[PDB]
DNA sequence: GCTGCCGGCGGCTGGAGAATCCCGGTGCCGAGGCCGCTCAATTGGTCGTAGACAGCTCTAGCACCGCTTAAACGCACGTACGCGCTGTCCCCCGCGTTTAAACCGCCAAGGGGATTACTCCCTAGTCTCCAGGCACGTCTCAGATATATACATCCTG
DNA sequence: CAGGATGTATATATCTGAGACGTGCCTGGAGACTAGGGAGTAATCCCCTTGGCGGTTTAAACGCGGGGGACAGCGCGTACGTGCGTTTTAGCGGTGCTAGAGCTGTCTACGACCAATTGAGCGGCCTGGGCACCGGGATTCTCCAGCCGCCGGCAGC
């Protein structure tokens, strides 16, 4: 059993723990796919900008400074990696 | 003659000269004043001092000596005006404030 | 052994040493504090540069930073921040 | 004798208490890193990610999803429910100004 | 004897009439007085040009139309047609305005 | 009798029909009777937030009049960019 | 002699020279390159051309020749990729787009 | 005296270039002028921050190109980059 | 009437897992002395943004009556709201298990990064003349009235 | 369950006229003709941290089974929002009329700028010793289901 998509790697218990930190009590069984969709969309929206920043800097490595920049651009500032 | 730093004359521990030079290379304006670096350094020092005091309060409330990002996030979210200042900022290794809606709680 | 960088390490540590003399700060929290200082500095400086270019001026003085602080920091932070900014500017001007 | 089993929806509260107090991430590092690398493989081929960049992206997305789930909880409770449903997430995002 | 219109149908005609048009829905003198009174405690002896009152009026109407769109979304989500202050509060809370 | 004619109870000038029209443009059929005060409070806090920035802009400019340039500046500052006024 | 303007040589109907001067005097960077104003003016001209053609289509549908802010809102919001650009902006006398939830309609 | 600048002439030429028999109102002209001024500043500030990010003291067509990619969503992005490249290559072809 | 009887009622008690505390041992590593360099502070002089004064002057605010139409008041009325009962069937929650994350060790190497010679592109200095801005000045063709028909309702049989 | 009468909307012929669009006039700012000198740019080497590999091992994800409780739906009370007739009240306006703040032009002056010297703030690099961490066991912390005395109906008379 080795053939698996990396989108499914966001396991159902991981979503459950994330929602527990969010503060929810009972979760419907169709949350576990909508949350994957939201996660994928959010990851594209940030890694697209991260990729663009790396291309502009003529680098091939996606820097943590770059991810911070793309996040602050998106309206979600990150603390812990420079600034 | 003998020289001395700017912050000694301005009564600060936040770098007036560094802020001046940062405003200078930051392309913000063609010219910057001599008191604007000092005012900005004072505002930065005030905000940092208040944040650090609030975070140290939580750290000592957890019977710890060294400030941790969890305590600092607690201090940021637990003061309404600072939460407003840092509303769209997310703190890595900060977690979330413990808050449970009263509906989810049991009947008794 | 080369390419030294710059940060607000000593300044934030010194601010801690005057407010909680027996409390230290971890590395991750300290880097987060550094990012906070950089973010707020860029915010206020951007607002003040906006004001300076925005009233057809070219010099950023304590009035621009004052209006940016009154314009960014909400509520009581604005009052204490402007109060300490003016006291710092007057302390600078008094002793040459 | 008889066995001990908790009242359904109490360990949910216990996990809410534990995770709202904890600090570490709630998604395994390797699968999330694989997802990030796969989803950047479309934008550019042969991309390298710093060790810190991946975890920056990680806890950024974890905070995003925690905030979304909190808003979803509020929306569901506003709908006089306890179960969070896909339509709750859709409404939370739409009001937040994300889906539309 | 006389013809009477069912409730909600006139509200629907009015929903279609006020959405197609773009003319301003808050009277100018009451809003100008509101703006001047709100600006009193900020700085006394202030002068407001009709262009600034224009801008404030348009901004406020746009903001309130957006808030009522979100509030209608909340009310329909909760299987209601009527909008209540709880919907307005939830729309404001998810937006992050009152958070 | 030259100036300083302070008025009061003018937030009631945002009448119930005005809020109903604004709602119907927003897209609602049925209306509560108790949402009018909440909506008036919401408008008051929004206007206070915008007007604070508008007034502090003028005070920085050392002017005694508030322009639509100033209102637009304040609106764009808080993330509510407004077009049609010399932006 | 034989003075010739920049917009003509660049094949642009937008002020490349004015954009260059405004970048120079806008405190964006210490120095501004030569192709940057051309690229920026081209992008601005494309964006305004797209919005203007959509607004003209809206006006022609409305059986109207001139363009009013209502048509500009109608063109901006009806196109999703423009709406994403102008999501956090509002235009004076723009109105909104007529839409009603299917819940609000009667049975038949 | 006291001349003021705007984008009215260029927006009018753009209109005549897409609809040579369709006019504009005075309010929509200010609306378009404000949109142009807003997008111009939005792209220029992003390019400035891009240059500051890499310790570059210059703004070039590459910085504005990257800013266009960041700002304009998708189809807008790959049309706008193409048009900017076309205009810059026509500019550099004949100096 | 009044005996039994029958089901609930909540009040309480201890067995049940969870959580916490502290002693005991253990590292790991934030906080401190050292070197020197690199840049920040000092003179010395400039020259040019920005303050003042002096006007002009358009313009925001006040009053004042006539209109009229929207705002406020009432009044049947039926429709949405809220609640209560019900019947599920579908989330939770332990248990066995199957496994895949996580560490730990050793390498090769593409990629990031500091120096160097340089060259050649954006800046700086003047002249010039044409494109943008504005005061008109129109005659418009863009708009707004009042008219006349089709329409979508809500009742009847 | 199909027609008829109705308050709504639709088109359309004049009015009818504020104002987008030339038309010049003017002017100021962008382009054309000269160095120039530092900002980026290949070329080079020099690390480095990154991705890859292969044993354990071990907690976590997973599939199954039971349950009960949250949820959706249907019937019922109800009262409040809604649509419409009746004042009435204040926006809207159009008339002048008033000074007030905006706005521009000049002289001046002082403070931000910048260059050559010189000293120390601090960023780094070890380093000894000090705080966060883990173990097991004793100590509590809640949480749940059965025993029981009490209570209120329930068949008879």
């Amino acid at each position: 059993k080795v053939l698996r998509d990396n989108i499914q790697g966001i396991t159902k218990p991981a979503i459950r723990r994330l929602a527990r930190r969010g503060g929810v009590k009972r979760i419907s069984g169709l949350i576990y796919e909508e949350t994957r969709g939201v996660l994928k969309v959010f990851l594209e929206n940030v890694i697209r900008d991260a990729v663009t920043y790396t291309e502009h800097a003529k680098r091939k490595t996606v820097t943590a400074m770059d991810v911070v920049y793309a996040l602050k651009r998106q309206g979600r500032t990150l603390y812990g990696f420079g600034g | 003659a003998k020289a001395k730093t700017r912050s000694s004359r301005a009564g600060l521990q936040f770098p007036v000269g560094r802020v001046h030079r940062l405003l200078r290379k930051g392309n913000y304006a063609e010219r910057v004043g001599a008191g604007a670096p000092v005012y900005l350094a004072a505002v930065l020092e005030y905000l940092t001092a208040e944040i650090l005091e609030l975070a140290g309060n939580a750290a000592r409330d957890n019977k710890k000596t060294r400030i941790i990002p969890r305590h600092l996030q607690l201090a940021v979210r637990n003061d309404e005006e600072l939460n407003k200042l840092l509303g769209r900022v997310t703190i890595a290794q900060g977690g979330v404030l413990p808050n449970i809606q009263s509906v989810l709680l049991p009947k008794c | 052994r080369k390419t030294r960088k710059e940060s607000y390490a000593i300044y934030v540590y010194k601010v801690l040493k005057q407010v909680h003399p027996d409390t230290g700060i971890s590395s991750k929290a300290m880097s987060i504090m550094n990012s906070f200082v950089n973010d707020v500095f860029e915010r206020i400086a951007g607002e003040a540069s906006r004001l300076a270019h925005y009233n057809k001026r070219s010099t950023i003085t304590s009035r621009e930073i004052q209006t940016a602080v009154r314009l960014l920091l909400p509520g009581e932070l604005a009052k204490h921040a402007v109060s300490e900014g003016t006291k710092a500017v007057t302390k600078y001007t008094s002793a040459k | 004798k008889k066995p001990h089993r908790y009242r359904p929806g109490t360990v949910a509260l216990r996990e809410i208490r534990r995770y709202q107090k904890s600090t570490e991430l709630l998604i395994r590092k390797l699968p999330f890193q694989r997802l990030v690398r796969e989803i950047a493989q479309d934008f550019k081929t042969d991309l390298r990610f710093q060790s810190s960049a991946v975890m920056a992206l990680q806890e950024a997305s974890e905070a995003y999803l925690v905030g979304l789930f909190e808003d979803t909880n509020l929306c569901a409770i506003h709908a006089k429910r306890v179960t969070i449903m896909p339509k709750d997430i859709q409404l939370a995002r739409r009001i937040r100004g994300e889906r539309a």
